[PDB]
């Protein structure tokens, strides 16, 4: 067991105790990165997230040997993931279609399970219990409970409530935990949402985000503070700082091996994940019930799934102003062969400038073929392309220019304040 | 009237049943899930009828037979043919065991040695394997032996609708088909232990047999025949059991009234409580004679010629000489037999929740008014405390014959709001 | 403002 | 709200072409939910054989080959 938290800038894992303050897992980070959901694997030692600047779902090793993509296709804003350990079902709620899918890990199925909401962030998943549990901060704001199947969906807490961030369960004592960012407190109820109790108030927590509940202790992340805090999961009480001065902070996730296990009807030694082909979902009173991807519809057996396009016709990897990436992802048709890798897998600057894949307006075009790099990397005293194209025939930039009178002329005829002379 | 989605006509009898609910052609409304899965739970198998089954798909959180029928789900791969077509069996990866604890039961089942040919079987192979595997046993009687295997079944299951001993005799035309029972007797749910004619309708089920007293005879049609004696409505009394004082009139009335037993006389290795009245005792064996504990009225079977000498301060002396706890001083019972434990004493007052008779017993409240004499002086059951005034209804308010209040208003007001045509 | 942009 | 809104179960107003248009415009789902439209039919400019909910393309018209279901 380890605290595992993302960031703006990296995803890391620290331990529990404050004696050693040596991350137990390597960094997860990129030079485009904004990490805003996480959730974790014990079973292969694997953890996933979300890259809010790539939208591209990943998962990556502990010791961060092997990084894959879960998905990359049709993302807006991933909010929040979870993790069915039991069923292996990934679900997560997206700002921007205002929807929550679930994407199985076996065979890469995928159903939009709940749509036409508001403002969906946090999302939690109880695999035993078989319910999951949704947050919408819109003006009518309520914490909301359903099937893993998607169906039943009623509201659980929707009064007293603003802008509730985060959703964590204790699963030693089977309550629902929640933050509200409006109101500046700490919500804990039953998972019925019956005997609703309110922790004593916490110090400077003010602009609370993600949390988890991890023993006798909750962690609050808060984005005023760009601090990680933990308190008792009782009354709050004794307030400690885990770390200080983030960058920008985002969710906390409790990494534990032993919370990851157990069995249902959907994980049987005797049968295969209940006899469902593609979804099968884990439901109260500890029964199953089968699913089936977007475009397929289940049979009269319950079980088996066949192709409906008369309900949920074909559709193709994205619209016409486009071009499709091999990872799934879809960019504007005029950022390919522009020599930047937007697709994040070198898909829209393979085979530029041959066989009549033409370059962008924004490349520069090498003399002979074959290649092209941006604009900005013409004339830019590098020689990026292979034959030298790019500096060859560079004309000076020796204008008939002056420069402010308030200002020096360096050298290089770039002008600065006349105050940074000699400083 | 067109029960169940207007598909069964059912007799209209006016007890129409609950949507959560399935209506038989018989009347009886099992739950709505208790129909095509091949359980008979009409009895009639009306609930089973290809008309419904051929038109019907399981609830999602069952499982589908092959031939159409649902089963719950927990069901799937426990070593029973639940589907009859044997579909919620059929590729399980079941484990394997060693013959320490396995015959290799063609279910799959691992059941410990010495229960391998045991005379029972339970491993529930559909052949009976468990115990045919040995061919030179027969057992002896009681446990009854089912034709050519060795089972050996209690003769409590034999001619009862259930082929439970695997081998046909449980059913088959050894017995059973000409008769249930030879002329003497009659039948039983399950036992092929018959019951004499007479014992039927004499006031128990004589074994397992929802009709031996409910319907196998006229209820009030004739009484008990002169060959026994009439004790109660429901009950006739064979000849010394009116004298012992054990409960076999079930109203238990059987000493007293007047017909038998003012007196009793003990045999060998027994003494009688001489000085004693119906409501105590007078007979008791030699094994309380002289014992650790005084048994008779009077405490006499201690005394006796014995007059023992050991007593010290740890117990209260009596005048007699007997000794006691001291705990069985000041008390309601009579310990020691001289009332020399009871003599002197100053009885504190009873509890709030205590009744006091006016003989100082304390009773508790809720003993008061049972018409049973809880101590004895009859404080506890008298007229005018246990008394309930009717209703005044002065003026308006115009009871009626059988015994309630009602406005006066109501009377021959063409509504029949008493018992039987009162107003 | 509670947007995570 | 003006007579030109709907009025949604929350007190949301939305415009009298937005009801049912498809759109979370209520906010609660209320101008979807309360009116399900049934646009089976041809709005298309292809050409709707008589009786039928076959609709086929204009060129059939006489073109040699039987292309509605009574030609
Ligand atoms: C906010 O949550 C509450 C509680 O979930 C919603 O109120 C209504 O609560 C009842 C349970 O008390 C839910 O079930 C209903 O119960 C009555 C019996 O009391 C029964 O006659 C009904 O048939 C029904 O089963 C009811 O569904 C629930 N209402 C809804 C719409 O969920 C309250 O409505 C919630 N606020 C909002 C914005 O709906
Ligand atoms: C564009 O990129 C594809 C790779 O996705 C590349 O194979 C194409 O090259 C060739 O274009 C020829 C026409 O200019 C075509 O005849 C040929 O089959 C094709 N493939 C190969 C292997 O030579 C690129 N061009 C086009 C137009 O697709
Ligand atoms: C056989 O029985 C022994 C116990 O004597 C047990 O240890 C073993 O696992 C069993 N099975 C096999 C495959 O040997
Ligand atoms: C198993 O039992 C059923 C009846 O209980 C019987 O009809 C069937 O033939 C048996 N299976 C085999 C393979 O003999
Ligand atoms: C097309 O879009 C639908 C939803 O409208 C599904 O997500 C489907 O999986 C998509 N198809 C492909 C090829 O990704
Ligand atoms: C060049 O041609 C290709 C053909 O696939 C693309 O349309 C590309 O956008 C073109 N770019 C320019 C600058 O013409
Ligand atoms: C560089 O190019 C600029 C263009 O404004 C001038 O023509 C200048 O004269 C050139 N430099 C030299 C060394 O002649
Ligand atoms: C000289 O050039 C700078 C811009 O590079 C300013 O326009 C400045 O006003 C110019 N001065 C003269 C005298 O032309
Ligand atoms: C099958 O019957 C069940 C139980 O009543 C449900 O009605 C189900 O919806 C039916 N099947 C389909 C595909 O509609
Ligand atoms: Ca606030
Ligand atoms: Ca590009
Ligand atoms: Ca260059
Ligand atoms: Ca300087
Ligand atoms: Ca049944
Ligand atoms: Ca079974
Ligand atoms: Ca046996
Ligand atoms: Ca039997
Ligand atoms: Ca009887
Ligand atoms: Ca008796
Ligand atoms: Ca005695
Ligand atoms: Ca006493
Ligand atoms: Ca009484
Ligand atoms: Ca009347
Ligand atoms: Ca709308
Ligand atoms: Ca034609």
């Amino acid at each position: 067991n380890f605290l595992l938290f993302s960031s703006k800038t990296a995803v890391r894992g620290i331990p529990f105790t404050l004696s050693t303050q040596e991350d137990v897992m390597v960094p997860v980070t990129g030079s485009p990165s904004f990490f805003v959901g996480i959730d974790f694997d014990a079973q292969h030692s694997t953890v996933f997230y979300s890259d809010l600047s790539k939208d591209i779902i990943y998962k990556q090793k502990i010791d961060g040997t092997g990084k894959e993509v879960i998905t990359a296709n049709r993302l807006e804003s991933v909010e929040c993931l979870t993790f069915d350990w039991i069923s292996r079902n990934l679900y997560w709620t997206d700002g921007g279609l205002k929807s929550v899918t679930v994407l199985r890990l076996a065979d890469k199925s995928r159903r939009q399970i709940i749509s036409n909401l508001n403002n969906p962030r946090s999302i939690v998943v109880h695999p035993t219990a078989g319910y999951m549990f949704l947050s919408d901060w819109f003006r009518p704001a309520k914490i909301m409970r359903a099937w893993s199947d998607g169906s039943h969906l009623m509201p659980i807490v929707n009064t007293s409530l603003g802008w509730p961030n985060g959703l964590a369960i204790d699963w030693s004592a089977s309550r629902l935990y929640w933050v509200d960012a409006f109101f500046d407190k700490i919500e804990h109820s039953t998972l019925d949402g019956l005997d609703r109790k309110r922790l004593g108030h916490v110090d400077q927590m003010t602009h609370p985000f993600g949390l988890t509940v991890f023993k006798d202790n909750v962690f609050i992340t808060d984005w005023r503070l760009g601090a990680i805090i933990r308190v008792r999961k009782s009354d709050g009480g004794d307030m400690t700082v885990i770390r200080r001065g983030i960058s920008s902070v985002m969710h906390v996730k409790a990494y534990d091996a032993d919370l990851q296990t157990g069995s249902n009807y959907c994980s049987q030694t005797t049968h295969a994940n209940g006899d469902c082909s593609h979804f099968c979902f884990p439901v109260p009173n500890f029964q199953r019930v089968c699913g089936c991807p977007y475009g397929m519809k289940l049979q009269r057996d319950q079980m088996t799934c066949e192709g409906d396009p008369a309900r949920e016709p074909p559709t193709q990897q994205c619209g016409s102003l486009s071009f499709p990436c091999n990872n799934g992802k879809c960019v504007p048709s005029f950022f390919r062969c522009d020599g930047v890798d937007d697709c994040h897998d070198n898909s829209d600057e393979h085979q530029c400038g041959v066989f009549n894949n033409t370059c962008s307006p924004s490349a520069f075009a090498c003399v002979r073929g074959g290649q092209c790099i941006p604009g900005q990397w013409h004339c830019d005293r590098q020689n990026d392309c292979l034959d030298g194209s790019d500096e060859q025939n560079c004309p000076t930039h020796a204008t008939s220019s002056t420069c402010p009178s308030t200002s020096f002329t360096c050298d290089n005829h770039v002008c600065i304040p006349k105050d940074w002379v000699c400083d | 009237y067109l029960a169940n989605d207007n598909k069964y006509c059912v007799v209209d009898t006016g007890t129409r049943c609950n949507q959560l609910q399935f209506t038989c052609l018989n009347g009886h409304c099992i739950n709505q899930d208790w129909k095509c899965d091949n359980d008979n739970d009409c009895g009639d198998g009306s609930d089973e009828l290809p008309t419904v089954c051929a038109f019907h798909t399981c609830r999602s959180t069952a499982f589908t037979c092959g031939n159409g029928r649902c089963v719950p789900y927990h069901y799937r791969c426990d070593y029973y043919n639940d589907c009859g077509d044997n579909s919620d069996e059929a590729g399980c990866l079941f484990r394997n065991c060693n013959s320490t604890t396995e015959f290799t039961c063609s279910n799959g089942r691992c059941i410990p040695l010495s229960y391998v040919c045991n005379g029972i079987n339970n491993c529930h192979d559909n052949d009976t394997s468990d115990e045919k595997n040995c061919p030179p046993h027969t057992c002896p009687p009681d446990f009854t032996k089912c034709q050519t295997t060795n089972i050996c079944v209690p003769r409590a299951f034999l001619c009862d609708g259930d082929n439970d001993c695997g081998d046909g005799s449980d059913e088959n035309p050894i017995y059973c088909a000409s008769h249930t029972c030879r002329s003497n007797e009659f039948q039983c749910l399950s036992p092929q232990r018959c019951i004499p004619s007479y014992w039927f309708c004499d006031g128990e089920a004589d074994c397992a047999d929802g009709s031996d007293e409910p319907d196998t005879c006229g209820h009030s049609v004739n009484t008990c025949r002169a060959s026994q004696f009439q004790c109660d409505n429901g009950r006739c009394i064979s000849g010394n059991w009116v004298c012992d004082g054990d409960n076999d009139c079930g109203d238990m009335s059987d000493e007293d009234q007047r017909h038998h037993c003012e007196l009793q006389n003990c045999s060998s290795t027994q003494f009688t409580c001489v000085n004693s009245r119906p409501p105590n005792r007078r007979c008791i064996p030699q094994y309380w004679v002289c014992d650790g504990d005084a048994d008779c009225s009077d405490a006499l079977d201690e005394l006796q010629n014995c007059t023992m000498r050991t007593c010290s301060a740890g117990e209260f002396s009596c005048a007699n000489g007997r000794c006691v706890r001291q705990s069985f001083r000041c008390d309601r019972r009579n310990d020691c037999g001289d009332y020399s434990d009871e003599r002197g004493c100053s009885y504190p007052p009873c509890h709030a929740n205590q009744f006091t008779c006016q003989n100082g017993r304390c009773i508790p409240r809720f003993f008061v008014c049972d018409e049973d004499n809880d101590c004895g002086d009859g404080s506890d059951e008298q007229e005018h405390l246990c008394h309930t005034p009717e209703p005044t209804c002065p003026l308006h308010q115009f009871r009626c014959d059988n015994g309630h209040c009602i406005e006066m208003g109501r009377v021959c007001n063409h509504v029949d709001d008493c018992s039987d045509n009162s107003d | 403002x509670n947007x995570x942009x | 709200c003006s007579p030109t809104h709907f009025l949604c179960d929350n007190g949301n107003c939305i415009y009298k072409a937005w009801i049912c248009d498809g759109d979370n415009d209520c906010r609660d789902m209320s101008d979807e939910k309360d009116c399900p439209t049934q646009p089976f039919h041809c709005p298309s400019t292809q050409w709707q054989c008589p009786g039928y909910s076959t609709c086929i393309n204009l060129s059939a018209l006489c073109d040699g080959v039987f292309d509605c279901p009574n030609g």
